[PDB]
């Protein structure tokens, strides 16, 4: 690997210095390497390496919708052909896509999630792992495509056991983990009902709690109840 | 598209 | 070239979808491949192959300011020492966006520029020669720097004697080369005086001109004018 | 920064 001669803490100095300049693909590819050091990750290191991924596959997934719906357009009747630019395209996109979602999903299995021991590390990983299956299945069309969204789902289903059992109400992975694994639920598995019942009763119990914490945990827990009641509304 | 973190 | 195999129409095509998608690294891509099948390029195509490559280095440019700042505050009395990683990846960047100007540079000269006999052409082209040893300059601080710097003047002083000759002082390209050498007489050569005096007369210059245009052609003027007002605003 | 096209 390219930072394997790159000491650990310059590769997450450079990651941290990647994020305040929005390079994110470079962040990515920092945070790979830290990871590749083969050391557990620390809460803001694994909070770095989300932030790095989320935002590089983010990219990838807005484009491809865009070039996925001017591919259906030019399917549609009286469009002019116009070859195969746009399905090449949208597969060059997909590929690389694929890509980034094998490359996350190879470091959680080599060796994060086996070395994770407390829910706080376990139950992010857990969902990092149903998230970029998530993603794998939003462009996935072939015979492995229900195989692809049950493995989400398995991973979104152990985070979720881990995390009713060894964490609160309010705690903002568990909140992150429930609003992601309903969307999944809604957008994926063809299941709208099972999404809002995550959703509400999710928001329900972590309000209970809210009375627990302090006021800085209160914004950090809220601030993700509003997302599950900002998909409530646009689902109901 | 909803919500996601 | 990886682009050697790919139709000249295909890879305007892709760069066009690569624009909607905003993957402007792809768009410019398949417009370095463009120009490399040798052929000259239309009006359209030589505003892809701008709008791609501005861009990328646009998006460099700005990280490199984030980085040198941070390693400017770094070097400032009382700041602990953090070792030479933000020198490092600011160098990395630095590398990065020289690439870039390089790679344009070489398609002006190779074959661009020598085949363009249309003052259009011929004016844009060496507009954007300016602009790329431009950003050259602004990131340069060795021996050359002095060259560099002269290689960008001379480019934009062949484009305005041209522009002046056979451009009216509304044309969009000649209004936009104004504005950048201005722009380079201000940031670069320590010349604000030049820079405003240049912006003040294209500006004045303009307005003179614009009875003569039709409704879509004083909208494409009048939006580069403002922007000539906008650097004199802030300038004076 | 000032504009440029
Ligand atoms: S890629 C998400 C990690 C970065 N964390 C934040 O942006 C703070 S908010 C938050 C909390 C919990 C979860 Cl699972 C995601 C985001
Ligand atoms: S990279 C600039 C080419 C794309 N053109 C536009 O965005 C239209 S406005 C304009 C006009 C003239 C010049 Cl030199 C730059 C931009
Ligand atoms: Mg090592
Ligand atoms: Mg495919
Ligand atoms: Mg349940
Ligand atoms: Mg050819
Ligand atoms: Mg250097
Ligand atoms: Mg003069």
């Amino acid at each position: 690997g390219a930072m394997g001669s790159m000491e650990r803490a310059s590769l997450i100095q450079k990651a941290k210095l990647a994020e305040q300049a929005e390079r994110y693909e470079d962040m990515a590819a920092f945070m790979k390497g830290a990871v590749e050091k083969g050391e557990e990750l620390s809460n803001e290191e694994r909070n770095l390496l989300c932030v790095a991924y989320k935002n590089v596959v983010g990219g990838q997934r807005a484009a491809w919708r865009v070039l996925s719906s001017i591919e259906q357009k030019s399917n549609e009747e009286g469009s002019e052909e116009k070859g195969p630019e746009v399905r090449e395209y949208r597969e060059k996109v997909e590929t690389e896509l694929q890509g980034v979602c094998d490359t996350v999903l190879g470091l959680l299995d080599s060796h994060l999630i086996k070395e994770a021991g407390d829910a706080e590390s376990r139950v992010f990983y857990l969902k990092m792992k149903g998230d970029y299956y998530r993603y794998l299945a939003e462009v996935a069309t072939g015979d492995d495509k229900k195989r692809i969204i049950d493995s989400a789902r398995s991973a979104y289903q152990e985070a979720m056991d881990i995390s009713k059992k060894e964490m609160p109400p309010t705690n903002p992975i568990r909140l992150g983990l429930a609003l992601n694994f309903s969307v999944f639920h809604y957008e994926i598995a063809n299941s709208p009902e099972e999404a809002i019942s995550l959703a509400k009763t999710t928001f329900d119990e972590a309000m209970a709690d809210l009375h627990t914490l302090s006021e800085d945990s209160y914004k950090d827990s809220t601030l993700i109840m509003q997302l599950l009641r900002d998909n409530l509304t646009l689902w109901t | 598209f909803p919500a996601t973190v």
